């Protein structure tokens, strides 16, 4: 069914629209940030993070 | 962190199929107004290689 | 045209927007995205160099004289260029199934304006704005 | 007073082709009979 | 396509029959032009109908100056000797 | 005489559908109608409810002398009968209802996977349309059903299906006609009045302020000034406490209430579609003058009563006829030739004038038909189901003597 | 004849993803019935009367031959009749609060529940606007689909139709096996009304 | 009679607005000045609380709905069309003052009958 | 009598649109002017809710529906044809006040057996 | 234009494919089938004998001052030509009420082209794809 | 203390977003001294509303001067296609 299968690539095109959207507002409009300084990475700048 | 979905008709995405009689074609059409927001900005942090 | 997605190589959408689809007969063996002419009473073949030889674009690989769907110039389409090719370019038929530019070819004005540009070989995307037919 | 609410038909040609051969109703556009 | 005034279209209308007849009940004589607009003459091409005055019903009814038997109105084609 | 129609029937189509007196789409605007809800909705709703909403009995005659062993157990065919359907009630409501709706009600017989008898299943009305022979009877059903972005289409015999048709254009219609089609311009006037008012209500059906700036025959005022008069008398500002303070040169006009009569208009609307369905004008919540009491009341609710007769009775017969006797003649012990008759309730009956009838001539009747017209079982002892004078008159006899 | 039905029934929709189909409703379409239920005003009155009319006098519970099924069940003789009004304790209020959702929404829906020891506990409904059906070709709902909040989104899980119970009181056609909202069916009268 | 009727109610029914712009014996307004006038008066996006701010040489006058007597000619026709098919005037959803009741009830049932 | 009552209400019974074009004692119009003013008015394309602009030199006049009482006259030519074909009155789905009931009634059913 | 069926005389059906309808108001009296250009303020009047005045084909018979219904470009268009033409012959208005073709004209570009061919005074089928105005 | 025009308190006023979103509505550009009152522009601060004639629906509406097909009043962000 051709058209069940369009309706799915529509509405995963609308739905990593809206993911797009989200996490560039996210990533871009964070008012904190931890520069891990390539090194460190992993749980001790997660924690850093927080 | 708001995800703000917008829709004259309905809440969520609009996906509707139509069929064009004149040519024999079944278009599938979807549509959605988004913008995300941020009401803390200090409530997030980012980490940066 | 065809595009590449990992090891697969896909078919190119002819069409991108538009509604002025339109039915001929084939003259000849023709393929996918290739500039069509009027050769007869409601017949199309592939278009020449140099213009007022266009009516629209073949939409999907047919053999002499089966039935064809055919984009005209109200449609926004994706395909093959001979040349690099640019936003706002005219670009008009080769005679070799691809498109180049009005500045190349020794026509003057062309059937479509590039909306996305190009290298040579590859798929641009442009809309149909005008027909060519014979004016002497 | 009302219409005549009545049209004359034209000419109707003959339809016969449906009867006067093997009529197949294929599933798909594009086929082959195997001969 | 077709519209309500597209030429094929005319013999189909309600209106083209039901005016035709209107303006063969209402005219004196076949020259159009003296008696219907271009409007009316185009619309309901009324050079195609048989328009002559003889069938409005005022061509037939006395319209006597001095009346004494009462008499106008009377139709003629309403006599025993038609 | 002969066994063959030789009348001809008006019905054999040039096309290669068999004419298709109706097409699907006229199916799907049924089906539109139906679905869009609201008053017209709602009328034909209670055309069904009326004509099959207060369910049935099943009768057979000589029915105990049907009596047999169906499983061990004995049975009459009105006891296998009621147990072979057990809610036709709600089968008689849900066919009338279509079959009122549409030209036809229609459907196909099931069965358990053991082959004994399961259900007749109606089938969606719009989806189906019948072709037929140059007698008139129906040959083969042609089935067109949705599927995502498109259709999908199919014939059956005519082996298989049944139908029933409530209204027809003759005698001899097989194909019956569609109550909604057939009044289509009733409907569609009184959709386009109901939309024509609601509209007129918001334009002329409230006042509206105009302020007119500026003196007659003096100084001109521009766009740009009246913005500023604007902000002053702003309508979604403004209060019951809220009062003005002007120059000479500011006029606050108003555009009345323009009255018309809406009401007149729906009440004229309900008249033309309660009559042209053939029901009472009160079931469109509208009333009338000198209609509401003494002869002229009696004579619209006998004309009422007279039309769900009329219905039921061809309901009934084909219900029986084509639903029934097969089951009985395909699944059943019992003889399919049985005097089987399926009776509708009407839904108009007072038992108040049901129970004066039975103080007044009980004294004729016996206690079977005093159960009867009461619509409670029968009695136990046939003796006493048999005998005139009540059942409580023969115990106190037989208990006191 | 056959034992299975061979007339097809005029119904795909959807899959995962939204469709504006007009078979299926929505997870949307659900909780705008429940909008208009919980909004109040003569709206919702109205359709509260209306349920009370319907389910609001209470029920009886018949078995023919009801004397003939005396049997011990706990050391203690039943009735059917007498084990089901033991069954379903407090049924006319199950009634009404199905018989008043099954108005509102398409259909009532719900569990069968088991005490620890395994005996019938009871029919514990479900939030109907949570739930949408999921319907094979021939027309019968083969499994149920589930959408609830949770905290600024959404859990979301899929039910057998097997151990889910269901009830659709207003139906499209005779065949139908999801009905239709009285709301929905009516929304452009009651915007009307509202504005 | 009941198209004439259908007809009429459309034209005449409901009132309708008529914006009359410019003084009269003052400057003539054209057809492109008007088109600018209709788009602030538009009902299609007009509401029923919206209220006019103008200068003195703009008029917003009202075709009111222009009353007739509809019902009138309905049971007019009705009892014609009842009478001519020899029922009941009452079958056609039409009542009558003083043939409700009494003798003149019992004759026209016993005409029916 | 019926004829009559037919064709006044054809001509009388409904409203008619009067629109009205030229400043009185001003510049004439003619009917090919007319003819494009019709085009804008006309009630074939026209709509209950249609809404005009105009200047302050075009006039929308009605002819409103004159009355008067077929009713009456209806009732009055039953009331001789019944009466003449010696009918009660009741037969032509009329009636009459103060005769519905008591002597009056057993009078005029008397006379009719 | 007319179509022969036994006695008959038909009118034959001018706009043949085509969404681009628009109403104007007829400067002079026109009939279906006749090019026509921009004459006043949305005035619609015969399309003279050269270049530069065309906006489409008027769709029937009216009266000086009536409205018109006119078939614009992106139509497809039953219309008689006064010279005989062949397919991919670009067309222009004859000043006659029929089209001619460009090479004819004294214009170097036209306004519809020929998809069906005919002979003079007689009906072609053609693509309105252009309109015309004052370049000077 | 604060009062309701206070400029913290803005965002708190219900009439300020009414009158914003009324105010978007209006626009056919985002020029505001074209379109609103000095008073609006600084009591409902239409500077930082985004104001340019996008939600105005008549931005969308067809509006042709003679209309033989019934187009007029359609809204294109309500076609197919949109
Ligand atoms: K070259
Ligand atoms: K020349
Ligand atoms: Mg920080
Ligand atoms: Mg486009
Ligand atoms: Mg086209
Ligand atoms: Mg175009
Ligand atoms: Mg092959
Ligand atoms: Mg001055
Ligand atoms: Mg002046
Ligand atoms: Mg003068």
């Amino acid at each position: 069914d051709l058209i069940e299968r369009n309706i799915q690539r529509v509405g995963a095109s609308l739905e990593n629209g809206i993911n797009r959207v989200f996490l560039t507002e996210l990533v871009d409009n964070a008012q904190n940030n931890h520069d891990t300084a390539g090194s460190n990475q992993g749980y001790q700048a997660l924690n850093s993070a927080v | 962190i708001h995800t703000i979905l917008y829709a004259p008709n309905g809440q969520d995405v609009e996906i509707k199929d139509y069929e064009d009689p004149i040519r024999d074609i079944t278009g599938v059409n979807g549509r959605l107004h988004v913008d995300c927001q941020y009401s803390q900005g200090r409530s997030s942090a980012t980490v940066q290689y | 045209a065809t595009e590449t997605q990992g090891e697969h190589t896909f078919p190119v959408e002819v069409l991108i927007s538009g509604e002025e689809l339109r039915g001929y007969t084939a003259g000849e063996a023709l393929s996918a995205g290739e500039p069509v002419y009027l050769s007869g009473d409601y017949e199309v073949s592939a278009s020449s160099a140099d213009g007022g030889e266009f009516l629209g674009v073949n939409l999907y690989d047919v053999a002499s004289g089966e039935p064809v769907a055919l984009a005209g110039d109200d449609c926004e389409v994706r395909v093959e260029v001979s040349e690099q090719v640019t936003a706002n370019d005219e670009i008009l038929p080769d005679g070799l199934g691809t498109f180049e530019t009005v500045a190349t070819s020794a026509a003057s004005a062309g059937v479509a304006i590039v909306q996305e540009g190009a290298a040579s070989g590859e798929v641009c995307e442009a809309y149909i704005f005008a027909v060519q037919g014979t004016t002497a | 007073e009302q219409l005549l609410e009545v049209v004359m038909e034209g000419r109707e040609l003959r339809k016969v082709a449906r009867e006067a051969s093997n009529v197949i109703n294929a599933n798909t556009r594009v086929g082959d009979v195997p001969i | 396509m077709q519209l309500r005034r597209s030429p094929g279209m005319r013999p189909m209308d309600r209106d083209w029959h039901q005016e035709r007849a209107r303006a063969r009940e209402q005219a004196y004589s076949s020259d159009l032009t003296s008696q219907f607009s271009e409007s009316e003459i185009v619309k309901y091409e009324l050079d195609t109908a048989q328009i002559d005055g003889s069938d409005n019903p005022r061509t037939y009814i006395w319209n006597r100056t001095i009346d004494l038997f009462g008499m106008n109105g009377t139709d003629v084609r309403e006599l025993r000797n038609r | 005489a002969s066994s063959t129609p030789q009348t001809n029937v008006d019905s054999m189509g040039g096309g290669q559908f068999n004419g298709q007196d109706l097409t699907f789409e006229d199916l799907r605007d049924i089906k539109d109608v139906r679905d869009s809800g609201g008053q017209v909705a709602q009328l034909m709703d209670y055309k069904a409810l009326l004509n099959f909403g207060e369910g049935c009995e099943i009768h057979v005659e000589g029915d105990d002398e049907t009596k047999q062993l169906v499983d061990g157990e004995p049975m009459t065919l009105s006891e296998w009968l009621e147990d072979a359907f057990p809610h036709l009630d709600l089968l008689v409501l849900d066919l009338g209802g279509d079959a009122l709706w549409y030209p036809y009600a229609v459907g196909e017989i099931q069965e358990t996977i053991t082959g004994e008898f399961k259900e007749a299943l109606p089938a969606e009305p719009w989806t189906l349309m019948p072709e037929s022979d140059a007698q008139g009877k129906v040959q083969a059903w042609h089935q067109r059903t949705k599927t995502h972005g498109g259709y999908q289409t199919q014939t059956l015999p005519a082996d298989d299906l049944w139908h029933i048709v409530i209204n027809k254009a003759s005698a001899r219609d097989e194909v019956g006609i569609s109550e909604v089609l057939r009044n289509k311009d009733e409907i569609q006037a009184f959709k386009q009045n109901e939309a024509a008012i609601n509209q007129a209500i918001e334009l002329h059906g409230f006042p509206q302020r105009h302020v007119k700036v500026g003196k007659e025959d003096g100084a001109p005022v521009r766009d740009n000034d009246l913005r500023r008069v604007r902000t002053i008398f702003d309508p979604r500002t403004t209060d019951a406490n809220t009062a003005y303070f002007t120059g000479q040169d500011v006029d606050v006009e108003t555009l009345e209430a323009h009255n018309f009569d809406y009401s007149a208009i729906h009440e004229m609307d309900m008249r033309n579609l309660t009559t042209a369905l053939g029901l009472p004008l009160e079931a469109g919540n509208v009333g009338a003058d000198g209609l509401g009491s003494g002869k002229p009341a009696e004579l619209r609710f006998a004309l009422l009563k007279l039309a769900i007769k009329a219905n039921q009775r061809s309901f009934s017969v084909q219900f029986v006829e084509r639903v029934m006797r097969p089951v009985v003649r395909d699944y059943s012990p019992f003889d399919h030739e049985a005097d089987i008759r399926l009776e509708i309730n009407d839904p108009l009956e007072d038992i108040g004038e049901v129970a004066d009838l039975i103080q007044q001539v009980g004294d004729y009747m016996t206690n079977e038909q005093v159960a009867e017209k009461l619509d409670l079982p029968a009695p136990e002892d046939d003796e006493v189901a048999d005998s005139y004078r009540s059942p409580a008159d023969m115990e106190k006899d037989e208990a006191g003597v | 004849a056959s034992s299975t039905p061979q007339t097809n029934v005029d119904s795909m929709g959807g899959g995962h993803s939204y469709q504006f189909n007009g078979q299926d409703l929505t997870f949307e379409d659900l909780r705008d019935i429940k909008d208009v239920r919980d909004s109040g005003g003569q709206v919702a009155q109205l359709m509260d009367y209306k349920a009370l009319l319907n389910f609001g006098e209470g029920c009886e519970i018949h078995v023919e031959g009801d004397d003939e099924t005396k049997q011990l069940v706990d050391g203690e003789p039943m009735t059917l009749s007498e084990w089901l009004e033991d069954a379903f304790p407090h049924l006319d209020l199950l009634v009404l609060d199905l018989g008043g959702d099954a108005l509102w929404y398409p259909y009532a829906v719900g569990e069968i529940q088991e005490t620890i020891t395994g005996e019938f506990k009871e029919a514990l409904p479900a939030e109907p606007w949570t739930l949408m059906p999921e319907s094979d070709a021939q027309g019968k709902v083969q499994a149920w689909h589930q959408r609830t909040k949770t905290h600024g989104g959404y859990q979301t899980q899929t039910l057998p139709a097997d151990d889910l119970w269901h009830i659709v009181i207003n139906k499209a056609s005779a065949r139908d096996e999801v009905g239709i909202s009285e709301v929905l069916r009516n929304k452009d009268e009651i915007q009307a009304f509202k504005q």
